[PDB]
């Protein structure tokens, strides 16, 4: 059995392996406008008496 | 003991029993054998702006 033991440990320590594969992500962004936008003008001829 | 069990159920149930253990323990080997596998996706997309129309 110290054959066993020492086979266990050499089988042990070769044998110890492995894989995975999986697909995540991680964002965050927070943009706080509190506006509607302006600078927007149609073209109006306006005059004033 | 789980041995001495799993012959008397199958001695029980018969060959057909024994066929698919087998068929269940082969497909067990093969998936330890190779185990490993993935998923595929189409793309996501990205945050951006967007601008409302006037």
């Amino acid at each position: 059995l110290r054959k066993i033991r020492a086979a266990q440990n050499i089988s042990k320590t070769i044998a110890t392996s492995q894989n995975r594969i999986y697909l995540t992500a991680d964002n965050l962004v927070l943009n706080l406008q509190d506006e509607s936008f302006t600078r927007g003008s149609d073209s109006l001829i306006k005059g004033k008496k | 003991k789980a041995a001495e069990l799993i012959a008397n159920s199958l001695a029980t149930a018969g060959d057909g029993l024994i066929e698919l253990r087998k068929l269940e323990a082969a497909e067990d080997i093969a998936y330890q054998l190779s185990r490993s596998r993935n998923i595929t996706y189409l793309p996501a997309g990205q945050s951006v702006l967007l601008q409302l129309p006037q």
